[PDB]
């Protein structure tokens, strides 16, 4: 009854989108053929949230695969859980984006956006009561950044009273594809701030550091990074896909997490990378964050913690109270009881118990400051601007995007320095 | 005659309704199919339990109740539960999309789309009454439906039924079981709005009930099921006079006369005893004296506050079970010479006593022990204003930064509604100070 | 005394009726004020999105005037 429409755009968006459906199908007991062969009825109670029930008791993912080139999307169809997706929901172009945000948002991506919207309507009208949308994409590319943010704007027109969430992947020089990524990121953020309700900052720099320093991987691949993304996305969607003490949809989740409309960029966390005190302490550890930001360099506006597996509910409450007392300074005082806790009985694959962290911290300004620093370093010398001005853009639009993100940083700092008295 | 219609709003209201109506059926010997073998009068009757149960030609005893929620998952469990045959489908009303913990969605955006249907269903119940006494509304403070839709309902009920009595059972938000951060907003908003539309409201602090379940029932982590079964016992005690006939029985409206000195001062403090497990109640009988003493222990109150630091304007003792006046009077006399019971100078200090001979019942598989006697104290104390104070302070912390307010403005509300609601609370807290001050 | 008895009971009716009248009017005011506010909120939101369309068309037009 509470459906979610999933959309994935660009290379990064599809690959992390593919891994997402792989992990959650395993948890809901769905084979690549689309049939159910689980063992628990708790795997099907909220199955309609991400899956459609078609002819032959098949569970087809309510997902829409978008890209401007057949390359990445063809790998999905050939890869595991490839035949489970609805073939008509495959909407791909040919000309490509060439890692250009302008081509994604204005030129190439705009020529394909209508054919994508048609697939969105078909999926949305089949919903009893649509919660909203979730988008997986990168901000440092062309299609996922340009056309990804374009899709958001167009959906906002047809579905203004629906929740629009994104799993955005932040660009990093450690895993840098091109060099023009700070531009694409800044332009993407300029759109995300205005047209999204919730945004999960999946920072690539954080993913690389976890794989290298913690997971001991000298040469991290995208498969290694996406393993962290899949586990994280699986965790933040747990309370939505599974029956528990928490009865809330995307909207109710946003109400408790977003105190101010613009400040809706969350810091994902996961543990481990085993007792409840240990699990809790690691969950708040800065080395377990999927965003390269130290929460002890800022303050928490709101926090959402999710525990999975069979454990002591009493002990969970004790440890969540214990961490707030010992770290009171890192939680704003003008928002009483800003830390909420959910518990699911069903653990992730391979683990006895785990914990997923969703933090709305002002320390995330460090992520934006990093992008802005890289942005202004190129924009002050007008580097590679012909890629964008050639598509119709002008320097004014670049300055506006820069000014908006710089404002966002000032806003996070304002509420960080804010006091009760 | 003297029928009472119950209305259960939102998740908290509905699930508490489940516990109460299950408990009622056990007290009156009503089977889950609605049959009552003891009821000899087939088709109807003027018995005391008929104030809460209507009768059909087939001998089915139907609750005079309406369940309303803006989303279906909670009431759906009632439709498929043990007592599914008890309620006619029309009594169970659901929407598709909830209020998302937003007062505005519950009162305006979503609520307006179902409010006419709800009133119509309520009208169908009222038309079956030969002398409708009033309404009992069960809701939470913190939920968008329980706050927003309730206030809309209370407003409409004042129009459709004039000054016909409306009583509230309200769930006061507590961090231990709360999963919403904007509950102080919704609480202040709904309290301001229903204030002039409610004749009497019994607040239930979830933290108070949470503590009692942990302390007195040895429950490590109390669930909603744990809380509600305890809450139902208090509700049963309060409504016992309406549902049972007795010689020593005192009508609730008669207690209400003493409980409400001024229209806005209509929030009684409820205290219940004994709350004890089967292990601890074994070979240990609790007398009238002991359970009466427990009423003046703050750890047994439905609301966390300190009556010792306030003043009494009324004190009612609602006994049920093996209880005679002699023992009550002796127990009261002992208490009056030991406890810190201080009355305001403008009202008598006597204790109004009622006794229902029907002994308490427990739900099978519950934690509460089967006791021979129980008592619920309803007192009007200025100390209950502390509950307003804690809630108002949480309100001020967030509103000073306008936190989460955009969720309300986006659904059509104005900042003026927030400030207006807060000022009303300010006056209310001020009202409780004024009534406690001595005369000239 | 008889006419006083009349005045009291008709004062009770008058006050009860005024309470219903006020409640009905206050509620009608609020539901109307809310409807206007929520519509204006969505009107402003769509107008911004329709402004992005105007800007997007100028972008494609600006590129067209370069070929
Ligand atoms: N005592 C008790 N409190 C409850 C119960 N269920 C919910 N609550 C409380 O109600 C508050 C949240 O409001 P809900 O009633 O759950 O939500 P709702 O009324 O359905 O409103 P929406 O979900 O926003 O549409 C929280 O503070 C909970 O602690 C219950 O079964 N018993
Ligand atoms: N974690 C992760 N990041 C990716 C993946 N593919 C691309 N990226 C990141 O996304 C950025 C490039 O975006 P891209 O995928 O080319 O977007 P596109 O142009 O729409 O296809 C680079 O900075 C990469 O670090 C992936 O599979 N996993
Ligand atoms: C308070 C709270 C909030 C919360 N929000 C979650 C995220 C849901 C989601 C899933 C997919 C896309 N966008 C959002 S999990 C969660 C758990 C708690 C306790
Ligand atoms: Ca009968
Ligand atoms: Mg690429
Ligand atoms: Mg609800």
């Amino acid at each position: 009854m509470r459906e979610i429409v999933h959309i994935q755009a660009g290379q990064c968006g599809n690959q992390i989108g593919a891994k997402f459906w792989e992990v959650i199908s395993d948890e809901h007991g769905i084979d690549p053929t689309g049939s159910y062969h689980g063992d628990s009825d708790l795997q099907l109670e909220r199955i309609n949230v991400y899956y459609n029930e078609a002819t032959g008791n098949k569970y087809v993912p309510r997902a829409i695969l978008v890209d401007l080139e057949p390359g990445t999307m063809d790998s999905v169809r050939s890869g595991p859980f490839g035949q489970i997706f609805r073939p008509d929901n495959f909407v791909f172009g040919q000309s490509g984006a060439g890692n250009n945000w302008a081509k994604g948002h204005y030129t190439e991506g705009a020529e394909l956006v209508d054919s994508v919207l048609d697939v969105v309507r078909k999926e949305s009208e089949s919903c009893d009561c649509l919660q909203g949308f979730q988008l997986t994409h990168s901000l440092g590319g062309g299609t996922g950044s340009g056309m990804g943010t374009l899709l958001i704007s167009k959906i906002r027109e047809e579905y203004p009273d629906r929740i629009m969430n994104t799993f955005s992947v932040m660009p990093s020089p450690k895993v840098s594809d091109t060099v023009v990524e700070p531009y694409n990121a800044t332009l993407s953020v300029h759109q995300l701030v205005e047209n999204t309700d919730e945004t999960y900052c999946i920072d690539n720099e954080a993913l690389y550091d976890i794989c290298f320093r913690t997971l001991k991987l000298t040469t991290p691949t995208y498969g290694d990074l996406n393993h962290l993304v899949s586990a994280t996305m699986s965790g933040v969607t747990t309370c939505l896909r599974f029956p528990g003490q928490l009865n809330a949809d995307l909207r109710k989740l946003a109400v408790n997490m977003v105190p101010f409309p613009r400040l809706h960029f969350f810091m994902p966390g996961f543990a481990p990378l085993l007792t409840v005190p240990e699990l809790t302490q690691q969950m708040f550890d800065s080395k377990n964050m999927m965003a390269a930001c130290d929460p002890r360099h800022g303050r928490y506006l709101t926090v959402a913690a999710i525990f999975r597996g069979r454990m002591s509910m009493k002990e969970v409450d004790e440890q969540m109270l214990n961490v707030q007392n010992k770290n009171s300074s890192y939680f704003v005082e003008w928002i009483p009881n800003n830390v909420k806790t959910a518990v699911c009985d069903i653990p992730p694959r391979g683990l006895k118990m785990s914990a997923t962290f969703i933090g709305n911290s002002t320390a995330i300004q460090e992520l934006f400051k990093r992008i802005s620093e890289q942005f202004t370093a190129m924009f002050r010398r007008k580097a590679f601007l012909h890629w964008y001005t050639g598509e119709g853009m002008d320097e004014m639009e670049f300055t506006e995007a820069e000014s908006n993100m710089n404002d966002l940083v000032s806003e996070y700092q304002q509420y960080q320095d804010a006091t009760a008295d | 005659m003297r029928e009472c219609i119950s209305i259960h709003v939102g998740q908290a209201g509905v699930q508490i309704g489940n516990a109460c109506w299950e408990l009622y059926c056990l007290e009156h010997g009503i089977q889950p199919d609605g049959q009552m073998p003891s009821d000899k009068t087939i088709g109807g009757g003027d018995d005391s339990f008929n104030t809460f149960f209507s009768e059909t030609g087939a001998g089915k005893h139907v609750p005079r109740a309406v369940f309303v929620d803006l989303e279906p998952t909670v009431i759906d469990e009632v439709r498929t539960g043990t007592y599914r045959q008890l309620f006619h489908p029309e009594q169970l009303i659901t929407g598709k999309e909830d209020a998302a913990n937003n007062y505005a969605r519950g009162h305006y955006t979503i609520g307006k789309e179902i409010i006419d249907l709800v009133l119509d269903r309520i009208r169908k119940l009222a038309d079956q009454c030969t002398g409708l006494q009033g309404f009992l509304v069960f809701h939470s403070f913190g939920g968008g439906t329980g706050s927003g839709f309730t206030s809309l309902l209370m407003e409409r009920l004042s129009v459709d039924y004039g000054k016909k009595s409306k009583l509230e059972f309200s769930i006061y938000p507590a961090p231990q079981v709360s999963t919403a951060v904007v509950e102080p907003y919704n609480s202040i908003l709904t309290t301001h709005t229903t204030l002039e539309h409610s004749d009497c409201a019994f607040m239930v602090d979830n933290e108070a009930i949470y503590d009692i379940c942990r302390r007195n029932l040895d429950i490590e982590r109390p669930t909603y099921t744990n809380l509600n079964r305890l809450i139902s016992q208090i509700v049963s005690s309060i409504t016992a006079s309406l549902r049972f006939d007795g010689a020593l029985n005192v009508d609730l409206t008669e207690f209400q006369t003493n409980l409400v000195p001024y229209p806005r001062i209509h929030f009684p403090l409820a205290t219940y005893a004994p709350v004890i497990s089967a292990e601890k109640a074994y070979h240990e009988q609790l007398s009238v004296a002991e359970i009466t003493n427990a009423c003046f222990e703050p750890a047994n109150q439905m609301v966390k506050c300190d009556p010792r630091h306030g003043k009494y304007m009324a004190c009612c003792l609602l006994y049920r079970g093996d209880v005679v006046p002699k023992d009550v009077n002796a127990a009261i006399a002992t208490i009056k010479t030991k406890r810190s019971i201080q009355f305001v100078d403008w009202c008598p200090t006597g204790f109004k006593v009622g006794i229902n001979y029907q002994p308490p019942t427990v739900v099978p598989g519950g934690d509460l022990a089967k006791v021979q006697r129980a008592v619920c104290m309803l007192s009007n104390t200025t100390a209950i204003a502390e509950a307003w104070a804690r809630l108002d302070h949480k309100f001020d912390l967030m509103y000073a930064k306008r936190a989460f307010v955009h969720w309300y403005v986006g659904e059509g509300m104005e900042e003026g509604e927030f400030s207006e609601a807060r000022e009303d609370m300010a006056a209310l807290e001020k009202d409780y100070e004024e009534v406690g001050v001595d005369s000239v | 005394k008889r006419e006083h008895e009349r005045e009291v009971i008709q004062k009770a009716i008058e006050e009860n009726n005024n309470f219903i009248k006020m409640a009905k009017e206050k509620l009608a005011q609020k539901m109307e004020s809310n409807k206007e506010n929520r519509e204006a909120h969505l009107a402003a939101m769509l107008e911004r999105l329709q402004e992005k369309d105007k800007h997007a068309e100028e972008v494609r037009k600006n590129k067209e005037l370069k070929e």
